[PDB]
């Protein structure tokens, strides 16, 4: 009534070995690798048989076709860890049970799964289990003229891909499971019928299809927390007769991945395109004047034009957000694994870090070589030249191209965010990293100021006439303090606040902060330092002379 | 326990220790784990799915060692096997278990 | 007393005037209709003498059209080679201001002035290559503002005394004064026939002196303002003048009256300095703006403009043989057109 | 602790008055040991410790339907063998 | 480069000749040329002299090279030359500071010496140079008005309808009416610097005596906010 | 006074200046230019030439 054929020194299996036996229910093939090949239409026909199960056979190099045929009651086919290259065969079992399983385990050796595989397989409904195999791709109409409750195609770590039309023939699935098969994309016909998709540990799979294809599905499961975002749109024994309005996903997305677009709220949208056009022509036109000029270049200059260039890399940064933005206007979660981890927010990143770095930096030079300049005025020969300048401003794009490649280098992710601003804080170094950059920052601005304060009280006259003098020397410098200030003490009192892990605001809301505070620089730069200046503007008239336009 | 369906729980045996080239065989005195515990079949066999079942299975597991009694050279001297602490039933982890059906099979080498 | 002389000199000036009138049958203009007008004169930047301190004051060419002078506010008299910009000398001064430059005929001497009062003359083919004051010949009591070499014997300068005067080297002693004239004299020219040389002063009246006579020949008051320079028509017989009025004027020695006024309404600046071409067709001019203007000398058209200068052009000197141009302006740069 | 034969009892949810719809629930064997040296060979892939299970089905049992149409099994009689969906 | 030996000769002289250039270039930047006008009697040769202890008649120009903390300062004081400035001011045209030194003592020369100051002030070369305004022999003006003589009046009548402006700072210990004289003079003064062109240069007074040593602080100080403000406007700050 | 010293001499350099012929506005007019276009085949501004002979480069 069972067969128990273990550990017997069995090379081959002849065709139809079980003839005349009728009371059988299971047939168990176990640690027999001495087993090499069986026959076709070894199991030809069997009544009460149900059970088989293969499952040490590591010499089977494969079972020749029809060995399993005509037997209406076979009900659990099991075959694990066996050396098989050529798919096994099932078509020809044409059994009737309600609730076959077909099992398909540890077979590292078995390259893929022919397309049509299950045709005259049962004639009711099927579950197939599919763990741990090392196939290579499925193939069109794999799955064929059965209804299929549940695919399980779990730890298939070999997989790459499955053809688009592999549900073309089939009835489902109705459960569909591609745990750690780092399959690149679900095929685009049939997942319509699914009612739960598990897809825990697919890091590869980026992109899912859209929410309109999933019509039945709930009970969903994934692996990266930004696709849930796409389940959001509306229209015990845990039991239910009507499925819930919209579906549960897990897992939540987390702080990091809010539920938006990369740029949060509707109006932002504007405000960004218009602050990358008013960052990107003034920045050129102040190279463009500035690098034509026949004169030549004194120190504030050669300043004035690296100063220019970095608010021009932020301009670029900022162009390429907005532009990000509109090609993914509306369904950013599709998009979102893709490009958030893809070299565009890579680029991204590198550009905010340096060019924000190397703003700060050359502002504080310029402001540290002006107080330099008006305190020791009359010792004319102590005056900085432009050697001194180049080998500072290199030193300075040293220090801002390495500071902003460590992201990069793993000290920090640009990947954490949309915005691909440098937000890792997890381990200890991205934390003292970050708050080295802000605290940098904050030291910048206050030498600033100190430098700025220390040129006033130079310049002031305590005995001779400067009560009218005096006014305007401060009126303008604070402006300039103002806008520093402004760009600054916002953004860097809430990237410390959160440095700290105490954060004090949503990322959702973060969005505004970028678009209302931190281009102030780059873009009120080249007006009140650039534009406004005598030189500049008398270069440009010389310009519009040349093409005759004054 | 109770002499009539146990549960899963941690029990004594005796199981044959030997190593890839050792003409003879060791016997030890170690922990494995058995028992019974609750199993489920859904009767709604359709558009609800499968309902798991566990199997008694370890939590916690050391390690002990052991030397041979001058076993051809060439293997490391020192040889170990794995001692239970701890069980409950649970999902056979196929990477990490490998749960077969009904063997009986001796547990002495032989 | 004052009147009768006062009264004699009216009608003698009045004399002057109505035989000038009377003289002037036609204009050049009315002359040179039927010539067919040069087209627009291309002149590029050759080359640039950088290498100067202060702001450039005084140049002047060679005689062999190879070596020229320029001389600077900070003590510094370069002597450069045009073709190939090669700093042949640099000579230190004593007086920071220097006004002035010139050259020997021969090329072995030159010359400077200033505020010092007094003309040094060095000496440039000495003997063991140290180039040091031949000469310092003082006893002028104004700034000495021009130099020029009769010979190598002879030097003619004009200062801010309202006299010339005519120095002999080796003697440096005053040979000869110039002194029948009023205000600052501050360009004198030498005629290729070295016997007269023409004179321009603050007092809008430029003259013509005899080197040996002693005392002027003519004088053209043509002008309404202060004279900056003056120059010699190639042939000696007529001369160029220019005015803080930015009006060019060209005289004629025997008809002794201006033959032309070349002037423009968009020029509102004073000139600084004027030379005539090999040949006379084109007038060069210097203004207090920033360029430098090439006229036709027989009819007056703006012919070309160089404007490869920062600061006001203050010196111009064309070469003997014509091949080229050279321009100093307050930017402390030498710029040679062609 | 205690766990009882698995043996048939009413279906709280589909159970009608007056229509018995039995589903058998309980207990069986399970064990696990580390693998032997004899069977290691023949394993393709490296293993530490095998487990014996064994869950009860219905090995007899019968067609029924409930209010919706919907097929039910109505277990007869269930003894255990082998586990099924037991591997993850 | 392909050259031959004659051309490479003169590349050598033209190369050390560049090099003393540049030596002499370094040391010029770093002096500051100051131009000194005055009149006959403003006492500039006291000026002059007072500086030097800070170190042929037929010549028109001096030399003081006095250097304050270890800064070069050149004053040149511009003598035996005519009467007449109109255009050897061109010459001064990039110097730091002009300085102007006149007697407050010879009441009326005095008129004149003003009318020399919108002069200065008003020339097209020197529009961009400032001026430090010495008021010499401020003693003199101390004897002349406690004499009573009454006459101030006489050469300007608006002394009459003045008063000592609340800003003034005199020294402890003298007549308000030498007090009174003295910013009369100086207000007088600053009316026609102020009249055009101020916010572009600016005018620096003082008041100093013969035998004052503390003139050469004042210059230093002049020329430091001269300085610093002319860096200003390139920084646009002013 | 020096200022009849002055007169003095102005009148004699005037009565100097006067003594001396003039010519026709005209014949300096054609002398000057017959000089002018006698030399203007010589002259490398009014004709410009190629860097053959121009030695500035
Ligand atoms: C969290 S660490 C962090 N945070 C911010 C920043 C700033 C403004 C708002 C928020 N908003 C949240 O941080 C919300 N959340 C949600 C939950 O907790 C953390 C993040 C974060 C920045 C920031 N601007 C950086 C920056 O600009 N660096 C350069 C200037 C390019 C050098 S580095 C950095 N690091």
């Amino acid at each position: 009534t069972r067969l128990s054929l273990a550990y017997l020194p069995v090379k081959v299996i002849p065709s139809q070995a079980f003839r005349g036996l009728n009371e059988v229910i299971k047939i168990e093939i176990s640690q027999i690798d001495s087993l090499e090949r069986i026959e076709a239409n070894a199991f030809d026909n069997l009544l009460n048989l149900s059970e088989i199960l293969i499952q040490n056979t590591k010499n089977l190099r494969y079972i020749e076709p029809g060995a399993f045929i005509n037997l209406p009651r076979l009900k659990y086919l099991s075959i694990c860890n066996t050396g098989i290259r050529k798919f096994p065969d099932v078509t020809k079992v044409f059994s009737s049970e309600s609730n076959f399983i077909l099992e398909i385990c540890d077979n590292l050796h078995i390259t893929t799964i022919p397309g049509n595989a299950f045709q005259g397989m049962n004639n009711e409904s099927v579950t197939l289990k599919l763990y741990g195999n090392g196939f290579e791709e499925v193939q069109s109409h794999a799955f064929n003229g059965t209804t299929l409750t549940s695919l399980e195609l779990k730890e298939n770590v070999h997989l790459e891909k499955m053809h688009n039309g592999a549900f073309r023939g089939a009835t489902g699935p109705k459960t569909l499971d591609i745990s750690s098969t780092k399959l690149q994309a679900l095929p685009s016909y049939g997942l319509e019928s699914i009612q739960r998709l598990i897809a825990t540990s697919s890091y590869s799979l980026k992109k899912l299809p859209s929410r309109e294809t999933f019509v039945n599905l709930l009970e969903a499961t994934l692996t990266y927390p930004i696709h849930c975002c796409a389940f959001r749109n509306l229209p015990d024994y845990e039991y239910g007769f009507c499925l819930p309005k919209t579906p549960r996903c897990a897992p939540e997305p987390d702080a990091f991945n809010p539920c938006e677009d990369i740029m949060g709220y509707d109006f932002l949208r504007v405000l960004i395109w218009l602050i990358n056009i008013l960052a990107i022509m003034g920045n050129m036109t102040v190279l463009f004047v500035l690098l034509t000029s026949r004169y030549k270049l004194t120190v504030p200059r050669f300043l004035m034009c690296n100063l220019s260039f970095a608010d021009f890399c932020m301009g670029l940064y900022l162009l390429l957000i907005a532009s990000v933005d509109s090609q993914t206007k509306g369904q950013y979660y599709n998009h979102a694994i893709d490009w958030q981890t893809g070299s565009g927010c890579s680029t991204a990143g590198f550009f905010t870090v340096f060019a924000s770095e190397l703003s700060v930096y050359t502002l504080t030079v310029i402001t540290l070589e002006r107080w330099h300049t008006i305190t020791y005025a009359i010792h004319l020969d102590q005056k900085l030249r432009l050697r001194h300048a180049i080998l500072i401003m290199l030193g300075g794009w040293l220090f801002s191209s390495l500071i902003a490649m460590l992201p990069l280098v793993g000290v920090s992710n640009y990947m954490k965010v949309s915005i691909c601003f440098p937000m890792d804080v997890e381990t200890t170094l991205s934390q003292v990293y970050i708050l080295t950059i802000l605290i940098l920052n904050v030291v910048a601005f206050f030498i600033i100021c100190a430098c700025y304060i220390k040129i006033y009280f130079a310049v002031r006259n305590p005995e001779l006439m400067a009560t009218n003098k005096d006014t305007k020397i401060a009126k303008k410098m604070a402006i300039l303090i103002f806008t520093d200030f402004t760009c600054m003490a916002p953004i860097s009192f809430f990237a410390i606040s959160a440095a700290f892990k105490v954060p004090l605001i949503t990322v959702t809301n973060s969005k505004v902060l970028l678009v209302l505070f931190y281009p102030i620089n780059s873009c009120a730069n080249p007006f009140l330092y650039a534009i406004f200046t005598k030189t500049f503007q008398r270069d440009f008239f010389l310009l519009l002379s040349k093409f005759g336009c004054c | 326990k109770e002499p009539l369906r146990p549960r899963c729980r941690p029990i004594n045996a005796t199981l044959a220790v030997e190593k890839e080239g050792c003409p003879v065989c060791i016997t030890v005195n170690t922990t494995i784990c058995a028992g019974y515990c609750p199993t489920m079949t859904r009767v709604l066999q359709g558009v609800l799915p499968a309902l798991p079942q566990v199997v008694c299975n370890y939590r916690d597991v050391r390690f002990e060692s052991i030397r041979l009694p001058g076993c051809p050279r060439g293997v490391n001297p020192v040889v170990s096997y794995a001692v239970a602490l701890s069980c409950q039933c649970a999902l056979c982890r196929r990477s990490t278990t490998d749960c077969g059906g009904p063997k009986d099979h001796p547990l002495t080498c032989d | 007393e004052l009147d009768q002389l006062r009264q004699e000199a009216e009608q003698l000036k009045n004399q002057i005037r109505d035989a000038r009138k009377a003289c002037a049958d036609a204009t050049l203009s009315q002359i040179t209709n039927n010539i067919d007008p040069v087209g627009r004169i291309q002149m590029r930047t050759r080359r640039t003498l950088r290498g100067h301190l202060a702001k450039i004051y005084a140049m002047h060419w060679g005689t062999d059209s190879r070596l020229l002078v320029s001389a600077s506010q900070d003590g510094k008299l370069i002597i450069w080679d045009s073709y190939t910009t090669n700093k042949v000398h640099a000579i230190p001064l004593r007086s920071s201001w220097v006004m002035t430059c010139a050259y020997a005929p021969s090329g072995n001497y030159v010359a400077c002035g200033g505020l010092d009062n007094i003309c040094s003359i060095y000496n440039l083919k000495t003997r063991e290559g140290n180039v040091r004051v031949s000469r310092e010949l003082a006893g002028h009591t104004g700034y000495l503002s021009c130099c020029r070499f009769l010979d190598d014997n002879q030097i003619v300068t004009s200062s801010g005394d309202t006299t010339c005067a005519l120095w002999d080297i080796e003697t440096g002693q005053q040979t000869t004064t110039f002194t029948g004239h009023t205000g600052d004299v501050m360009s004198l020219s030498l005629a290729p026939d070295t016997r007269l040389f023409v004179s321009g002063a603050c007092d809008a009246s430029a003259k013509l002196w005899d080197v040996r006579e002693g005392m002027c020949r003519q004088t053209f008051t043509g002008h309404e303002s202060d004279i900056n320079a003056i120059c010699f028509f190639p042939n000696g017989n007529a001369f160029a003048t220019g005015s803080d009025d930015a009006t060019c004027r060209l005289f004629d020695l025997r008809a002794d009256q201006e033959l032309m006024t070349y002037s423009h309404d968009n020029i509102i600046c004073g000139i600084t300095s004027v030379s005539f071409s090999k040949s006379g067709r084109l007038l060069l001019a210097g203004y207090d703006d920033f360029n430098c203007n090439v006229w036709d000398a027989l009819k007056a058209d703006r012919a070309g403009v160089l404007a490869g200068h920062d600061n006001r052009v203050s010196c111009l000197g064309v070469t003997d043989d014509g091949m080229a141009v050279a321009t100093g302006s307050w930017d402390s740069f030498l710029k040679i057109w062609n | 602790q205690d766990c009882p034969e698995c043996t048939l009892q009413e279906n709280p949810f589909f159970s009608q008055p007056g229509a018995p719809i039995l589903q058998c629930m309980g207990c069986c064997f399970s064990r696990a040991y580390p693998t032997p040296l004899r069977s290691k060979k023949t394993m393709l892939v490296q293993k530490n410790v095998t487990s014996e299970s064994t869950c009860c089905v219905a090995k007899s049992y019968n067609r029924v339907t409930v209010m919706g149409g919907f097929k039910v099994e109505n277990h007869t009689a269930c003894h255990c063998s082998t586990c099924y969906y037991h591997k993850s | 480069c392909t050259l031959s030996a004659e051309d490479k000769a003169a590349v050598e002289r033209s190369k050390m000749i560049e090099k003393q250039l540049q030596k002499d270039k370094q040391v010029y930047r770093a002096t500051h040329r100051l131009l000194l006008l005055g009149a006959d009697n403003s006492g500039k040769s006291t000026i002059v002299k007072q500086m030097r202890i800070y170190h042929v008649k037929t010549s028109g120009i001096f030399e003081t090279k006095f250097q304050v903390d270890k800064v070069n300062f050149h004053m040149f004081d511009v003598g035996a030359q005519r009467d007449e400035r109109r255009k050897w001011i061109q010459c001064f045209n990039d110097v730091t500071a002009i300085i102007f030194v006149v007697d407050s003592s010879d009441y009326n020369r005095l008129q004149e010496a003003l009318n020399d100051f919108k002069s200065i002030w008003n020339n097209r070369w020197l529009r961009t140079i400032s001026v430090i305004l010495f008021l010499n022999k401020q003693d003199l003006l101390a004897e002349k008005v406690l004499a009573g003589k009454s006459k101030i009046e006489d050469y300007f009548p608006e002394f009459a309808r003045y008063t000592t402006p609340e800003d003034a700072t005199p020294e402890p210990g003298e007549d308000p009416r030498v007090t009174r004289a003295k910013y009369f003079i100086r207000d007088e003064f600053l009316r026609i610097s102020t009249a055009s062109g101020d916010g572009r240069h600016y005018c620096y007074p003082h008041f100093t005596c013969s035998v004052d040593t503390e003139n050469a602080r004042r210059i230093f100080n002049d020329c430091r906010d001269i300085i610093q403000r002319m860096h200003l406007r390139q920084y646009e700050l002013l | 006074t020096a200022s009849i010293a002055q007169a003095r001499k102005l009148v004699e350099q005037l009565k100097m200046e006067a003594n001396i012929d003039r010519i026709k506005v005209s014949k300096a007019a054609a002398d000057l230019m017959a000089y002018c276009e006698a030399h203007a085949k010589e002259d490398p501004l009014l004709t410009p030439v190629p860097a053959s002979e121009n030695p500035f480069r």
